[PDB]
RNA sequence: UAGACGGUGAGAGCCCGGUACGCGAAAACCCGGCACCUGCCUAGUAUCAAUUCCCGAGUAGCAGCGGGCCCGUGGAAUCCGCUGUGAAUCCGCCGGGACCACCCGGUAAGCCUAAAUACUCCUCGAUGACCGAUAGCGGAUUAGUACCGUGAGGGAAUGGUGAAAAGUACCCCGGGAGGGGAGUGAAAGAGUACCUGAAACCGUGUGCCUACAAUCCGUCAGAGCCUCCUGGGUGGUGAUGGCGUGCCUUUUGAAGAAUGAGCCUGCGAGUCAGGGACAUGUCGCAAGGUUAACCCGUGUGGGGUAGCCGCAGCGAAAGCGAGUCUGAAUAGGGCGACCCACACGCGCAUACGCGCGUGUGAAUAGUGGCGUGUUCUGGACCCGAA
RNA sequence: AUGCCGUGGUGUAAAGCGUGGCAGUGAGACGGCGGGGGAUAAGCUCCGUACGUCGAAAGGGAAACAGCCCAGAUCGCCGGC
RNA sequence: CGCGGCACAUCCACCUUGUGGUGGGUGUGGGUAGGGGAGCGUCCCUCAUUCAGCGAAGCCACCGGGUGACCGGUGGUGGA
């Protein structure tokens, strides 16, 4: 039988931690740092260039602004929906949310990636006119 | 797979059977390690402290001025190289309970109980005890008409009190209730016993 | 606690969908007049940043 | 964990101290100079552990020019005439044949005399 | 129903205190009930109609100067303070981030309000991969004592005979101290200087060497003595020959006459926290993964979907979307998609294949855990100013 | 003349390159060769040099003697060149 | 160069032909800062097992052992 003391870590998923400043064998008495200077003893920020006005200073800001009031959509494809919805029939918001295409309580849009060969009836929010197109030439609906 | 009920003081009443699908999942060495040593880690309370330089009784002055002593310069009379100083990178209280996930947890539970099954170191019963005034003795004499080595553990209904008391003071005894089955615990005992509702209830919670 | 990522560097460089960090570049803001078309089309638009300068400044944003 | 240094501490400074038995003044009775000393005694031993090679060949030399300038014959051209006779005795046993049995020594000056060039002197 | 724990002359469930468990309170306090008591109601209700009045002031608003909010005065909204000015009572007034209109929401300038939250001088009960006398509280000990300072303040050090004092009667040397013999004790190789009793350091005895030699103190070569075992081998010593410029730090470079170290013992420096960040190792699940708080459990177990990451990108953005942005462009460029190995299955190429689907990777592709390196914020490897 | 760029053959294990993790270093010294500054002084100073050594390299030689010459110590040998 | 021991890298052939072992080649093994890899010793916990008042720990001496940190045996002291 399996008892407590045949039990054992992976191979390889418990590695040794570097005790260091412990002797010359080992990393030694600078512990790596090798230094007399700053790294000696402290860190240098890593916005810190010496004194140059550093990356984060020399560029601009990106342009433009953030759109407080911007409407976020779930993506759907039309691919993935014939991979979850091979037979067709009804397919809903809740639907594809449920078989994972899709987060939950968010508004979600149909895309037209991949092919359509499921006579499907998909009930979404703001499909794409590539999605319908291949939606109804599949002989489906896309509805709002 | 087919494990017999055995009674207290009598013979096999009935049988009950054993799903593969739980009780035959394969041993996961790995798995079950890191479970058990989470599991370990969070039963370590870790009440360990110690004082930091900053945290020891006085030390506040310069103990005396930085030149012309002739000594080296301290700062402070509490400084870790003092004795009585502080301790530097002392232990600290801590947590060192871990987040292992929820099916890593129940994996490992299926792995070790599939472990004794396999070799049959399941059993069920339907009671410790015939009645219902709890007695070590007979509750002893039963278990080791049932298994005659060292670490059982005992699976009981938490509305069995009777059979709790009576194997409660036996060395090597260990009682779990169904809910509370673990890795550590099936893994210690190498005889796990169940009441014949305990296993039900952890055949049902577990589907 | 929990990390604070680097405002000016938030503002000034962001990803692509495969990871790629981009920036815009500077000379474009004031002194155009003498500036030819060529080098203002130049310094348009993004690039991606420098190989040399990724890791500094993935550690900014992250 | 609380760890006391003592137990596994002294450990290192029992072996230097043991291994420094004989120094004089400090060196063989204080771990911090014992250590000091066994870096340089450990580095002496192994310099000269390749050193007695050449100091042993250096005696060895010395005792075999003995003997052959008592057989009349100069060290120099006594390898020589080994050299030529095929003779691939080394000079450990070359010189312990010149202490222990002189005579064989001399049959092989015999030997090196007549191995060697009539005119040792003119180009090959 | 007791194998908790501790003590007892050494590891005790059965020797003791106890433990599981079961009982237990004059009185006091706390808690609850019944009374007694106190307070409220026994007169309003419905409808009509909207003619009248009511809604909390030096307040709101406004202006100035400030404060506070993510907002560092900005177009400054909301909130607070002071100064000035200073309303209106619902067909009012306030808010909805300048402002206006509309619309929506709410009724400031009176007060009170349990619970979920914070904390532990203190009391019980437990616990510890906490410390164990330089540690752990400064404080196991006269401990905030001694001592230092005028004072505020600062602030120590000091534990262990033995199972039991059975703590050495008596005798002898000695003024005593101390010791010797006796005696007690398992042990005095435990004698109130006391468990164990290391090192530095100090003797005494003893084997070898050493008073003509210039020595980083050793090392290699090496005679001779001494010792202990069977000429030989150990162990000690080392006449004599060669070689040989301490250790650390820091330096172009130090044996350096640069730094630090009298010696020994003890202590004294990359640690921990976080669903942090990056990268990796490993494990689980996998187009999914995982929970947080919290809830329920004697636990480490079971629940818990809020959330987070992955799932489509491009664009300043509206937006469009396997595309998208720029652009007049069916121009060019930028960014993004063409996701993997093995296999089958199809719409079929003679059997060998484009695409698309199951599967199997239980590293796929992510995600979560755990380990490691680095990093962030914390004292952040430790010590040190003026 | 060298050096440099490309190219085709030949040769050469621990070349090169990309991309990540972790660095240290950013006080150099002397010697050879080419130069500047200096007084064609300096154990001077400043450059160049698919130059070397030291740095961070022990061993052998140079009396001793980081930087010159020989030669790069895995360990052992009372073997040899 | 010779003879013997070790190690690292890589290559070729057998064995569950990569978790990799074995044999044999070939090359390599000075090193500060520094990187990577693999270990020794101390303490504590868990599991298993095994010693211990017929004497544990600690300490001391001696004899042995390992490529290193170091380890073992024997005896003395000691008392958990
Ligand atoms: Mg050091
Ligand atoms: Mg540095
Ligand atoms: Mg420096
Ligand atoms: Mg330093
Ligand atoms: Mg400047
Ligand atoms: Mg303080
Ligand atoms: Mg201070
Ligand atoms: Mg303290
Ligand atoms: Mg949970
Ligand atoms: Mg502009
Ligand atoms: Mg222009
Ligand atoms: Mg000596
Ligand atoms: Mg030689
Ligand atoms: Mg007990
Ligand atoms: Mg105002
Ligand atoms: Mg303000
Ligand atoms: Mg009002
Ligand atoms: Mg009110
Ligand atoms: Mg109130
Ligand atoms: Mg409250
Ligand atoms: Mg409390
Ligand atoms: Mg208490
Ligand atoms: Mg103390
Ligand atoms: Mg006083
Ligand atoms: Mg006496
Ligand atoms: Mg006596
Ligand atoms: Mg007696
Ligand atoms: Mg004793
Ligand atoms: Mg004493
Ligand atoms: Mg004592
Ligand atoms: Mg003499
Ligand atoms: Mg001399
Ligand atoms: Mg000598
Ligand atoms: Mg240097
Ligand atoms: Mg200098
Ligand atoms: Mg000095
Ligand atoms: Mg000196
Ligand atoms: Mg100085
Ligand atoms: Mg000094
Ligand atoms: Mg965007
Ligand atoms: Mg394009
Ligand atoms: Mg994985
Ligand atoms: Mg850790
Ligand atoms: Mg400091
Ligand atoms: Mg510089
Ligand atoms: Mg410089
Ligand atoms: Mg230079
Ligand atoms: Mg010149
Ligand atoms: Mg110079
Ligand atoms: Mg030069
Ligand atoms: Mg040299
Ligand atoms: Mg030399
Ligand atoms: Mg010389
Ligand atoms: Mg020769
Ligand atoms: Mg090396
Ligand atoms: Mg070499
Ligand atoms: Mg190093
Ligand atoms: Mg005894
Ligand atoms: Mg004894
Ligand atoms: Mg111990
Ligand atoms: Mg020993
Ligand atoms: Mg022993
Ligand atoms: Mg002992």
């Amino acid at each position: 039988t399996l008892k407590l003391h045949d039990l054992r870590p992976a191979r390889g998923s418990k590695t040794a931690r570097t005790r260091v400043g412990r002797g010359d064998g080992s990393k030694g008495k600078t512990a790596g740092r090798g230094t007399k200077g700053t790294r000696a003893r402290k860190q240098v920020p890593v916005t810190f260039e010496g004194g140059q006005m550093p990356i984060h200073m020399r560029l601009p800001k990106l342009k433009g602004f953030r759109n407080r009031f911007r409407t976020e959509y779930e993506i759907v494809n039309v691919g993935d929906i014939n991979r979850l919805f091979p037979q067709g029939g009804a397919v809903g918001v809740d639907d594809l949310v449920a078989k994972g295409a899709v987060r939950k309580n968010a508004l979600v849009k149909v895309l037209g990636d991949g092919k359509l060969t499921a006579k499907v009836d998909v009930s979404a929010h703001k499909f794409s006119g590539s999605a319908r197109a291949k939606i109804t030439a599949a002989g489906g609906s896309a509805t709002e | 797979l087919k494990i017999d009920v055995k009674t207290p003081a009598g013979k096999v009443d009935g049988a009950i059977e054993l799903p593969a699908e739980l009780f035959d999942v394969p041993a996961n060495i790995a798995l079950m390690h890191q479970v058990v040593t989470a599991q370990r880690a969070a039963a370590r309370q870790g009440t360990h402290s110690t004082k930091t330089r900053g945290e020891v009784s006085g030390g506040g002055r310069k103990p005396y001025r930085q030149k012309g002593t002739g000594r080296a310069r301290q700062g402070s009379t509490r400084a870790p190289q003092f004795t009585g100083g502080g301790v530097v990178h002392g232990p600290k209280p801590r947590d060192y309970s871990q987040r292992t996930p929820k099916k890593m947890i129940a994996a490992a539970l299926r792995g070790a109980l599939s472990d004794r099954a396999r070799n049959g170191r399941i059993h069920a019963i339907t009671e410790l005890v015939e009645g219902q005034n709890p007695s070590t003795k007979s509750a002893r004499a039963f278990l080791a008409s049932l298994t005659e080595r060292k670490q059982v553990l005992v699976v009981i209904g938490r509305s069995d009190e009777a059979g709790a008391k009576s194997v409660r003071n036996l060395p090597g005894v260990h009682i779990l209730a169904p809910d509370q089955l673990n890795t550590y615990d099936v893994l210690r005992a190498d005889d796990v016993v169940f009441s014949v509702e305990a296993l039900n209830a952890y055949i049902a919670a577990n589907t | 606690p929990k990390a604070k990522t680097h405002s000016g560097a938030s503002k000034r460089f962001r990803r692509t969908g495969t990871g790629k960090i981009v920036r815009q570049k500077a000379n474009r803001r004031h002194l155009l007049e003498h500036k030819p078309s060529t080098r203002t089309r130049r310094l348009d638009g993004r690039t991606v940043v420098a190989a040399n300068d990724t890791k500094r400044v993935t550690s900014l944003l992250n | 964990a609380r760890v006391k240094r003592a137990v596994n501490a002294h450990k290192k400074r029992r072996s230097i101290l043991k291994a420094s038995r004989g120094y004089r003044g400090q060196r063989s009775r204080l771990y911090r100079k014992a250590k000091e000393q066994q870096l340089h005694s450990l580095n002496y031993a192994y310099r000269d552990r390749r050193a007695r090679k050449g100091e042993f060949r250096k005696l060895w030399i010395a005792r075999i020019n003995a003997a052959a300038r008592l057989n009349d014959i100069t060290y120099n051209r006594l390898i020589q005439g080994l050299k030529a006779a095929g003779v691939e005795v080394d000079r450990k046993n070359l010189a312990d044949i010149a202490i222990s049995d002189p005579a064989a020594f001399t049959a092989l000056v015999d030997v090196a005399r007549a191995a060697l060039p009539e005119d040792v002197n003119a180009p090959s």
